[PDB]
RNA sequence: ACAGCUGGUUCCAAUCGAAACAUGUCGAAGCAUGACCUCCGCCGAGGUAGUCUGUGAGGUAGAGCGACCGAUUGGUCCUGUCAAACUCCAAACUUACAGACGCCGUUUGACGCGGGGAUUCCGGUGCGCGGGGUAAGCCUGUGUACCAGGAGGGGAACAACCCAGAGAUAGGUUAAGGUCCCCAAGUGUGGAUUAAGUGUAAUCCUCUGAAGGUGG
RNA sequence: UGAGGCGCCCAAAAUGAUCGGGACUCAAAUCCACCACCGAGACCUGUCCGUACCACUCAUACUGGUAAUCGAGUAGAUUGG
RNA sequence: GUUUGACUGGGGCGGUACGCGCUCGAAAAGAUAUCGAGCGCGCCCUAUGGCUAUCUCAGCCGGGGACCCGGCGAAGAGUGCAAGAGCAAAAGAUAGCUUGACAGUGUUCUUCCCAACGAGGAACGCUGACGCGAAAGCGUGGUCUAGCGAACCAAUUAGCCUGCUUGAUGCGGGCAAUUGAUGACAGAAAAGCUACCCUAGGGAUAACAGAGUCGUCACUCGCAAGAGCACAUAUCGACCGAGUGGCUUGCUACCUCGAUGUCGGUUCCCUCCAUCCUGCCCGUGCAGAAGCGGGCAAGGGUGAGGUUGUUCGCCUAUUA
RNA sequence: UUAGGCGGCCACAGCGGUGGGGUUGCCUCCCGUACCCAUCCCGAACACGGAAGAUAAGCCCACCAGCGUUCCGGGGAGUACUGGAGUGCGCGAGCCUCUGGGAAACCCGGUUCGCCGCCACC
């Protein structure tokens, strides 16, 4: 399971690439979604590779982001362990995080919006003109690299 | 006519003689110099002139450089010296010139040039350890008459 | 294009690979397809008659009946539905 | 090109193949009593006469065949599309 | 053979065994094919149908299995050819086959020949086959009369082994009689 | 008088939102029919902008030609070269159909169908691929995003380069870009090179700097 | 004797020189890394408005609900004032 | 009284990219432009059409550029004509026979990718009648893609409908289709001048000038063959290669057509240096005098006259 | 399939070569022209009639790789080329990095001297 965050805006990006992001439920910069590692999904992230940051987050990090940015399919009801327990097939955020990372369920299945609307990266990110290996923030990240980014955008 | 007009590969390959007429003759006198009855294998030293940039070289330039190169080898090793040099490229690319404004501008045929990719050997000589510095000096003169910068690379020759 | 005839720009698609040259095997010229069957359209260079417009080479239509020995194949050209008359010789079952 | 004066072919009248004779269509003579003839006299006067002031058009490099096919047994003829032919000579 | 661009004919063509152009025309009927073939000593009739991985023979008869019904005579002649077609035909009727088109392969459409006898035989068995009566040898020749009269110009028995001296087209009748009959064990 | 030509045509707001192309035209400063925009009605469950897989289509890049074809060296098999109108080979990729996943649709009715109303048929730029031309802020294609009709931030200024698509108002954090002063943020850290004020200039009509040479 | 980095020569134009300017030389240059910051209407967040849709309704009157998947616009189409 | 067309790196001239077909341009589905590259069609053929039987071609080798025999030979032959493509017990050849190059009426695709549009074309059916073949089957012309033409009118083919109260006769009107042309080829019947001019507009489009470009022009540099009696480099300097300028010329059509007045000259002011003189230098094929070449250098100077509107230039006497 | 017929794929099947196989069986070569039929002349072929001989052809079985072809390994080569992205480099033609794909020639070693279907048959 990979966490996907759009880091580059829609202006001037190929339409078929913008549509791909929308099919992955991301319609804004800094919006994040969790995608199963399938051959079908793999082609999609590969196509959006130059306008996004992605990788597999750690259990803890996922839990931090879910607690802080997860939302109900509809409504403003805050999502905490109690919400999780009283609305999902899990006991608390941790149980959800584990099931997601192991690809057993999806935010939608559990009555949660497929998107995590993150905050701008505190302290800024590594730039959107170069990939990770070159010192930028675009492309596939380390579990640690992805964790660093997601946390800065908690 | 300046080479700036043709040195670049900015046009389709234009070589088909079945669809092109009036092609001027090449000014290249010879492609094999020195003792052509002998093999390049029979020599201890082999030095080539390598073109550093991809370019087109008009037959007029190939002849000037080759001439000034071989000319030196003859003056230093003799009109029969024990050496052999080869110009391995041939001017297959036909060139035009639009010599009436931009209307129906397809140019008339005015010459030929050889396309050379960077890193390729334009010339290659084979000599004896003695005349090694003479072939190197012939190439110094040759590359001064062709567009790109060149490398004078020594192939077989561990007599440094 | 310099001209607009039906065979304009068909040098490649209507020429046989050297070894496929010569009269083609009769088996496929006699093949029978059922209505609804998906069939790929591809003119056989060696078979003169029963061809469709070269522009349709590569389509994968649906047999929706026949006319004489030829088959009526349904396709969608861009956004427009068209019916193509074609003999088995220029058809192949899909999958 | 050459054309046989007679040959077997379909007679749309007998409704079966029979021998026919081919003949070039000869122009029939006009009477001068058709409506168009009366219209020209009525509509022509002082000055220009519209369509009636126009003169004969040109010619095509080659004309199409213009023949009659007459059934050798029922005597009736039928027409057919013609085909461009520089010259048409009958054999026999 | 010569190189990459060399064109080798289909196998059955190299072997000079199948006329593919005639085959195509044959298959265009949609009907089964009465495959008539002949050897120096024997004659074979097969009812073939088209198939995914190759042809399908639905019924057949060889001149050899003729003795099986009382034939002590040779097998490379007219009476043999006819009766062989009739047997194959009868068996064809058994398997459900009702019509056919004559496929004489690389043999010639010679009037009165054996491939045509095989066809008249198959037709009499009740099979519907597009044909032409005046291309078939006349009844007597089918019976084997032409060979009887030949043995008439005797002086030395036509047949080596002794099946008979002046031969017997009447034997043809017996066998045909035996086949047209129902009892027969096809 | 007529004009297919120039000018002008007066109040507020809300929803959607082009075409600068195709066919025909005494047609190219105009029209009509399409494409595309919009409105209304009908229909009733699927649809397909993305990806993967399967079954097919293709000969461009590259490569090669003791594989055709036609060019193109020398020596007494070898040895030297090529192709827009060559191909024994052969991609990336584009493309037909189907399944799967995704997204979407069944009160927001999708897809499709019928009808009313148009505007439009001088386009431009960047990038990729081009063809012509010495070249051009040149001419003429093609795919795409942008300007046109796109604010706001940056780029000295600056239609289309970068960030960015934007209801009002407010707090906060970033983006591009920047942190010696002009001007918000470093006269930041570890280290090396440069002595020419080289340089302090992503892109560019706009920022030059070449062949050649250098015991700096 | 080979290779690499920066620089030097090659290097001429018309009203007043220029990296935007000042001006900068163990840099305020260049290259390799790193640290901390500034900086939009973007993104996050409070309230309100419009619009679409939903529930209730005679209502397109109130009231309540949903919008991560609504909010720029020339020609033009549609509608309330 | 009118017409005298359109396209076009402005227009005219030239040309036709004004109706069609092929290869390439075209970027591996389809579509795709330029006065883009190569080149064709406006017919021809009663067989050079159709079927059947028999058969296998270029070319080369061996035996007696004509003939005969044998071997090799997937296709280089032939197939009317461009090109690309198709074809070998054939789509080619020979022989024989035949008239399907047939009548009626459709489906579909094309014309016109997508996406509406006529004529024309093609593939594929049904019905009728036929040809050849044993039969399957083949034949809706020539292996495939060019060889084409609306309405009105006329002539023609076969049958039928109809013409003003009514009957007969004459002569008309009509249903279906064939042929006759509009090549400006989706169709007007059609020549020029205007400096005597006029209007509407256009920087949608030219002339001067600006701007871009720099082939041209000017100037420079690299290499240095060659000669300079010997001697590359005192001096002259081919070939080829690399540049700078924006004085010449060309190209483009970006600005300007509700006007930015032209060439030359004159007068008056500022500037550039690639320097003609003057200052200071280096070399010399530098004795001197003087030449010749080179370097720094833009302070100052660079004048008067003859022809010609001339710029430029040719010419004269002065001049550092 | 101890030798046959009809095929599908259409060289992995071609080219060339070696070895083996047939008394009433099979296929052939083979013998022979009264008939059906036949040769612009030839019973050569086509057609018909038939068994004295033969396994020399063909054919079938076993096999060989030199040429041609198919596929595979290792090398060439993750090279050439390339879809997406970049305030990366270069005076510039052009190049580079990240991401996703990925040849061809040729060399060397294997594979390939057909596979499969239906029917009939000591
Ligand atoms: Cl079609
Ligand atoms: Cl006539
Ligand atoms: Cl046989
Ligand atoms: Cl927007
Ligand atoms: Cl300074
Ligand atoms: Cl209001
Ligand atoms: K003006
Ligand atoms: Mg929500
Ligand atoms: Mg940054
Ligand atoms: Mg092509
Ligand atoms: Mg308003
Ligand atoms: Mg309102
Ligand atoms: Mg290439
Ligand atoms: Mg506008
Ligand atoms: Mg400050
Ligand atoms: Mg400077
Ligand atoms: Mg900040
Ligand atoms: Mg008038
Ligand atoms: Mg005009
Ligand atoms: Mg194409
Ligand atoms: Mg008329
Ligand atoms: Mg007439
Ligand atoms: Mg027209
Ligand atoms: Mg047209
Ligand atoms: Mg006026
Ligand atoms: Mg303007
Ligand atoms: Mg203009
Ligand atoms: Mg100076
Ligand atoms: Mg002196
Ligand atoms: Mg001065
Ligand atoms: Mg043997
Ligand atoms: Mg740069
Ligand atoms: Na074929
Ligand atoms: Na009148
Ligand atoms: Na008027
Ligand atoms: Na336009
Ligand atoms: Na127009
Ligand atoms: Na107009
Ligand atoms: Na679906
Ligand atoms: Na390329
Ligand atoms: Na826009
Ligand atoms: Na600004
Ligand atoms: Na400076
Ligand atoms: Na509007
Ligand atoms: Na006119
Ligand atoms: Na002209
Ligand atoms: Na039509
Ligand atoms: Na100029
Ligand atoms: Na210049
Ligand atoms: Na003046
Ligand atoms: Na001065
Ligand atoms: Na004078
Ligand atoms: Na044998
Ligand atoms: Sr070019
Ligand atoms: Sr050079
Ligand atoms: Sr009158
Ligand atoms: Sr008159
Ligand atoms: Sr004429
Ligand atoms: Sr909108
Ligand atoms: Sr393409
Ligand atoms: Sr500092
Ligand atoms: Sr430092
Ligand atoms: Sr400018
Ligand atoms: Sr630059
Ligand atoms: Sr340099
Ligand atoms: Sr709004
Ligand atoms: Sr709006
Ligand atoms: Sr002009
Ligand atoms: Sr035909
Ligand atoms: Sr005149
Ligand atoms: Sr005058
Ligand atoms: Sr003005
Ligand atoms: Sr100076
Ligand atoms: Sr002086
Ligand atoms: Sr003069
Ligand atoms: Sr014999
Ligand atoms: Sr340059
Ligand atoms: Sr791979």
């Amino acid at each position: 399971m990979h966490a996907l965050v759009q880091l580059r805006g829609e202006v001037n990006m190929h339409t078929d690439i913008q549509d791909t992001l929308e099919m992955l439920n991301i319609h804004h910069v800094n919006h994040c979604t969790l995608v199963p590692e399938t051959d079908a999904y793999r082609g999609m992230v590969a196509k959006v590779n130059d306008f996004v940051a992605f990788g597999e987050p750690s259990q803890e990090t996922l839990e931090t982001v879910l607690a802080t940015r997860a939302e109900p399919l509809e409504g403003d009801a805050d999502v905490d362990d109690e919400w999780v327990a009283e609305h999902t097939d899990y006991d608390d955020i941790s149980g959800l995080a584990f099931a997601l990372l192991s690809e057993e369920t999806t935010l939608r299945e559990q009555g949660l919006s497929p998107t995590l609307r993150l905050h701008p990266p505190r302290g800024g990110h590594d730039g959107v003109k170069h990939p990770v290996k070159e010192g930028g923030q675009l492309g596939k990240h380390d579990t640690e690299g992805i964790d660093d980014l997601l946390e800065a955008m908690r | 006519k300046p080479a700036s007009m043709y040195r670049d590969i900015d046009k389709p390959a234009y070589t088909r003689r079945e669809y092109i007429t009036g092609i001027p003759g090449s000014k290249i006198a010879q492609h094999k110099m020195g003792r052509k009855q002998k093999d390049a294998d029979d020599y201890p030293v082999q030095i080539s002139l390598i073109v550093e940039e991809t370019v087109q070289l008009r037959h007029g330039s190939l002849e000037a450089s080759r001439l000034s190169a071989n000319r030196h080898l003859i003056k230093e090793l003799g009109e029969e010296g024990d050496y052999k040099m080869t110009l391995r490229k041939f001017p297959h690319q036909v060139l035009r010139e639009n010599k009436d404004g931009m209307r129906a501008a397809f140019g008339k045929i005015v010459g030929t040039a050889a396309r050379v990719q960077a890193g390729e050997q334009l010339f290659t000589a084979y000599c004896n350890v003695e005349d090694a510095e003479h072939v190197k000096e012939a190439f110094r003169r040759a590359y001064n008459k062709i567009t790109p910068s060149c490398r004078i690379d020594s192939s077989p020759a561990g007599n440094a | 294009p310099s001209s607009n005839g039906p065979l304009e720009g068909t040098r490649g698609k209507l020429k046989n690979k050297p070894r496929d040259r010569g009269t083609s095997p009769p088996q496929r010229a006699v093949e029978e397809f059922d209505d609804g069957e998906k069939v790929h359209l591809k003119i056989d260079p060696s078979v003169p008659n029963g061809r469709f417009h070269p522009r349709f080479d590569g389509q994968t239509g649906t047999v929706e009946g026949k006319q004489g020995d030829a088959y009526k194949v349904d396709i969608v050209d861009g956004g427009k539905e068209k019916t193509i008359i074609v003999t088995a010789a220029h058809l192949r079952r899909q999958e | 090109m050459q054309m046989p004066r007679r040959f077997n072919t379909y007679c749309p009248h007998c409704n079966e193949h029979q021998e026919h004779e081919v003949e070039k269509v000869r122009s029939g003579r006009q009477t001068g009593m058709k409506w168009i003839d009366r219209q020209r006299e009525r509509n022509s006067g002082i000055g220009n006469d519209g369509k009636f002031s126009k003169v004969p058009g040109g010619d095509k490099p080659t004309k199409k065949t213009d023949l009659k096919y007459r059934c050798g047994e029922c005597g009736k003829a039928h027409l057919r599309e013609g085909w461009r032919a520089g010259r048409l000579e009958f054999q026999e | 053979a010569t190189g990459p661009r060399y064109k080798v004919p289909m196998r059955r063509r190299r072997e000079a065994r199948t006329d593919y152009h005639q085959r195509l025309r044959l298959l265009k009927s949609g009907k089964p094919r009465l495959v008539a073939r002949k050897s120096n000593k024997h004659v074979r009739a097969q009812l073939v149908t088209l198939g995914p991985n190759g042809d399908d023979t639905l019924a057949s008869a060889h001149s050899s299995d003729l003795a099986e019904y009382g034939w002590e005579a040779p097998t490379g002649n007219m009476p043999s050819a006819y009766l062989t077609g009739l047997l194959a035909g009868l068996r064809a009727q058994e398997a459900g086959v009702e019509e056919a088109v004559l496929d004489i392969g690389l043999n010639s459409p010679t009037p009165g020949s054996k491939v045509f006898a095989i066809q008249e035989g198959a037709i009499d068995a009740g099979l519907d086959i597009p044909h032409n009566d005046d291309v078939l040898a006349d009844w007597q020749r089918t019976r084997g009369a032409h060979i009887a009269e030949y043995d008439e110009q005797l002086e030395e028995p036509l047949y080596s082994g002794d099946f008979d001296a002046a031969d017997l087209p009447e034997h043809f009748d017996e066998l045909r009689e035996t086949l047209l009959d129902g009892d027969i064990e096809l």
